[PDB]
């Protein structure tokens, strides 16, 4: 991946730059389901 | 030579009927698009508030959108209707509502028929259409066994429209393991319905046993083992008072001493009197006073404030205790018991989980989802669950859905009119139409040549294969007793029956007139 | 199959693609707010 | 530093939103005005300044502080 | 983001096909009342001079009235077209202009058929609805006794409708008289209708000279 120290291709693992893995599981699954809930839409109307 | 006063409407016939059409077909013409399984939501929004909702429910479109057209607001009221008398079948009411309505117009202008002869031939056709209704009705008698993967069954028709389709056999389970938890009890407020936003739709839960969503009593302990449980109502912080007007005159300052700490021995007594009871949980209504707290958390009694009389009716289900007041008399009420109560935590708020309940007449529901929105709609959409589902433990008979259950009153309504003849019979033969162009947008929503399909389907129910429904993911003609798409029968009984309301209500309409406006 | 099934009304293929648009804009906006050498906005 | 144009796909309301060269020099520029007011008034050979209430009344000081809160400043970064 | 400039409208498929048959129905079904024999007749009247018109030439109520929906117009020019290469069946052209737009709307959304497979479609049937038309006419030879009494009924056919109906017989021998008169010229100007106030409408005549 890239590291901004590096500028490059470097082991992120190895650099130390490390991240939750719930903070990419619920990433993806939100936006996915967001997505699902966005497509669902075919028609706005204004409501009272 | 004028009338009315000024801005005043007045639409006569020619132009009232006019009003009438356009008015229903547009409504109609609105929640097509929310009928079936490949059906899509509406995105509503109103000026005030800058607040939205994305929405299937029928109901939640046609009562949040203003209208000025008095036909229209009629079929808006019948949906509302539905969602009361049934809580599902709010669009597929409108819409026959209106394909009735449509073929009317088609009658009157075209044809030239008189309305109230149109109104005495739908009359005949809707006495006939709920004739051949409880004929092919299913009634699920002793074998609850039987009935349990039929009630299923009702959910994961219903759900199959909403968001919920992609999770369809876990919702399901999810409401008919609450209805039949809720023990027969019609009433809804016993299932609680938290959501909570955060992670996947699959993520949703029934609880075995309750969640509430309250805090103990200060520093006591977090998780309560082997519960006995006392449900209360009566005043804490407020300092119970005789009503009149107990005003006290201390002549000196002296007396004020005594009667100040009076009050508190009238509480530490009314504790005591508690005390007796021999419970290591009170959970009260109202709210438990800075000092109360603490004389249960001396005692070691767990102390919950502020579940309403909403929350404490359900504990007293789940927990099987009673809402108690008094306390005079220990020996003649009855207790609530459970096996823990260990306060959870979920996403972020703090929630007491009670686990293993005496009996399990009330439960809560925990939904999850990505969107506030999200929550909205399934909360919504389960209600449109629980509603069926719940009212087919009244009216416990089946109808198979999937445009059958039309198509089977489109064949004995179109039979009638090879037997009744006239100029009613064209009227006739309309209502079986209209009832037929319901089948026809669940084909159009999801793609397939709905002239095709439906001229299909009629054939194969009019043949006397009276099962046949519409495959809608394969656009086939399939048998949806051995598919498992089942429908309630007091839905499908409303449903008529309300529509056919609305077309005579609606044809008997020749003018209409507006008063200005406040 | 030159005939076939027609697709009525348009509103639904304009709307999608008009809330995609309207939604990738924030999504855009942010853009700039990412990783260590994302800088900082004031509202 | 023509006025910028607001963008015709993004939606913000009684709020516009200047990005990026825009923003950093408006700062930059806000951020000297502040400063250049106060530049006259350093070192032994610096000078005081007359600030009028709009009422006449008025106050003469070098304190730096105390004439950057009598100066009305309306920029974020000033 | 907007493409055009201000005040302009943008009517779309979904409502490009309401405006289109809103229209056409709209202004057939004004006429709808002129066809025939017993059809009645409309009173049209200007903003402009304090003038009016009572009329069944359909033309010339579509011609008359405003209208905004171009549609609309597409079939008040028809309805010219017909005046200028026939002088009648100028209602006959609206209303089966119509007829054929409503029953379009029916079959574009009830059924959901593409509108260019229609045309293809009305495209066959019109070519053979005209075909038969050839096969069943009735074509008038030498015979100028069989002919001119043929021709007195196309007159007291195109009359009734108008208030001619009750003296049908007598303005069509006026017509066939003057056509014939006319010597097989199609140029009308050599036949003078002079118009004076009073008297009966049987009143009227062909002068001979
Ligand atoms: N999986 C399925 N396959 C085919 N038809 C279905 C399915 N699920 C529901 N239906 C049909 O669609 C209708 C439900 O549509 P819906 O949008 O929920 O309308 P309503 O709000 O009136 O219940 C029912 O009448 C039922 O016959
Ligand atoms: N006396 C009659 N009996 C039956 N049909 C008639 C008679 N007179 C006219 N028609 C029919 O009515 C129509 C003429 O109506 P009219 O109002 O003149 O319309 P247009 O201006 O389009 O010719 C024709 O279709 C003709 O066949
Ligand atoms: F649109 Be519904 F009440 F399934
Ligand atoms: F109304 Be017409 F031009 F005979
Ligand atoms: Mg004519």
């Amino acid at each position: 991946g890239i590291s901004v120290r590096r500028s490059g291709t470097t082991n992120t693992y190895e650099e130390h730059i490390l991240q939750p893995v719930l903070v990419s599981t619920s990433a993806i699954t939100l936006a996915s389901e967001c997505v699902k809930s966005i497509l669902r839409i075919d028609d706005i109307a204004f409501s009272r | 030579v004028q009338i009315f006063g000024d801005q005043v409407t007045e639409e006569r016939a020619e132009n009232a009927r006019l009003s009438a059409f356009v008015g229903a077909i547009a409504v109609g013409d609105l929640v097509k698009s929310t009928l079936g399984p490949k059906g899509m939501d509406k995105l509503l929004q109103s000026a005030s508030s800058n607040t939205c909702m994305v929405t299937n429910d029928g109901a939640t479109i046609l009562k949040s959108i203003p209208l000025d057209n008095p036909a229209a607001k009629v079929l808006v009221n019948i949906s509302k209707v539905q969602d009361d008398e049934v809580g599902d079948g709010t669009t597929s009411v409108t819409v026959l509502s209106a394909e009735l309505l449509r073929e009317a117009e088609k009658l009157i202008d075209q044809s030239k028929i008189h309305p109230q002869t149109i109104i005495e031939g739908y009359r005949l056709a809707s006495a006939a259409a709920l004739d051949a209704l409880t004929k092919a009705a299913v009634d699920n008698s002793h074998d609850k066994t039987m009935f349990r993967e039929d009630l299923i069954h009702i959910a994961k028709t219903t759900l199959s429209s909403k968001i919920l389709s992609q999770d369809k056999d876990h919702f399901a389970e999810l409401a008919t393991n609450a209805i039949l938890r809720l023990k027969g009890s019609t009433n809804l407020e016993h299932i609680q319905i938290i959501k909570i936003l955060g992670g996947k739709l699959s993520d949703s839960f029934l609880d075995e046993g309750f969640i509430l969503a309250k805090k103990f009593g200060n520093n006591q302990p977090k998780r309560i083992e082997n519960a006995k449980i006392l449900i209360a109502n009566t005043t804490l912080d407020t300092d119970k008072v005789k009503i009149f007007g107990t005003k006290f005159k201390v002549d000196s300052t002296a007396k004020l001493a005594q009667l100040e700490k009076a009050e508190r021995e009238k509480m530490k007594n009314k504790i005591a009197k508690i005390s007796k009871f021999g419970i290591n949980t009170f959970i009260n209504r109202q709210l438990i006073y800075d000092y109360p707290e603490q004389l249960f958390t001396d005692l070691g009694i767990n102390s919950i404030e502020h579940a309403d009389f909403e929350g404490v009716e359900r504990l007293a289900l789940v927990t099987g205790g009673e809402v108690v007041s008094t306390f005079d008399e220990p020996s003649k009420c009855k207790l609530g018991e459970c096996d823990v109560i260990e306060e959870i935590m979920l996403g972020e708020q703090p929630f007491l989980k009670f686990s293993g309940c005496k009996a399990g007449e009330a439960c809560t529901i925990v939904l999850r989802g990505a969107t506030d929105q999200t929550l909205d709609e399934a909360e919504r959409s389960l209600h449109d669950a629980l509603s069926v589902l719940s009212q087919t433990t009244k009216e416990t008979r089946t109808v198979l859905g999937g445009g059958c259950a039309e198509m089977v009153m489109s064949k004995a309504v179109d039979t009638e009119a090879q037997n009744i003849d006239g100029k009613k019979s064209l009227a006739v033969e309309a209502f079986a139409r209209a009832l037929r162009q319901l089948p026809t947008i669940l084909a159009d929503n999801a793609g397939f040549d709905s002239s095709e399909l439906v001229s299909k389907l009629r054939s194969s129910i009019y043949n006397g294969i009276s099962t046949s429904g519409l495959d809608l993911n394969n656009g086939t003609i399939a048998d949806m007793r051995q598919l498992g798409i089942v429908e309630s029968y007091k839905l499908k009984r409303a449903v008529v029956s309300s529509a056919s309301e609305a077309a005579e209500v609606l044809l008997r309409v020749d003018n209409i007139i507006r008063a200005r406006p406040r | 199959p030159s005939n076939a099934t027609f697709k009525n009304k348009e509103k639904p293929q304009e709307v999608r693609k008009a809330n995609i648009i309207a939604a990738r804009s924030v999504a855009d906006a942010i853009r700039t707010s990412l990783g260590p050498k994302g800088m900082d906005k004031m509202i | 530093q023509l006025f910028n144009n607001s963008r015709s796909d993004t939606l913000f309301l009684g709020g516009e939103k200047i990005s990026g060269d825009d923003i950093r020099n408006q700062n930059v520029l806000a951020t000297m005005a502040v400063a250049n007011v106060v530049k006259s008034s350093l070192g032994p050979v610096g000078l005081d300044k007359m600030l009028v209430d709009d009422i006449g009344d008025f106050t003469v000081t070098n304190d730096g502080a105390t004439i950057l809160s009598l100066l009305d400043v309306q920029h974020p970064a000033g």
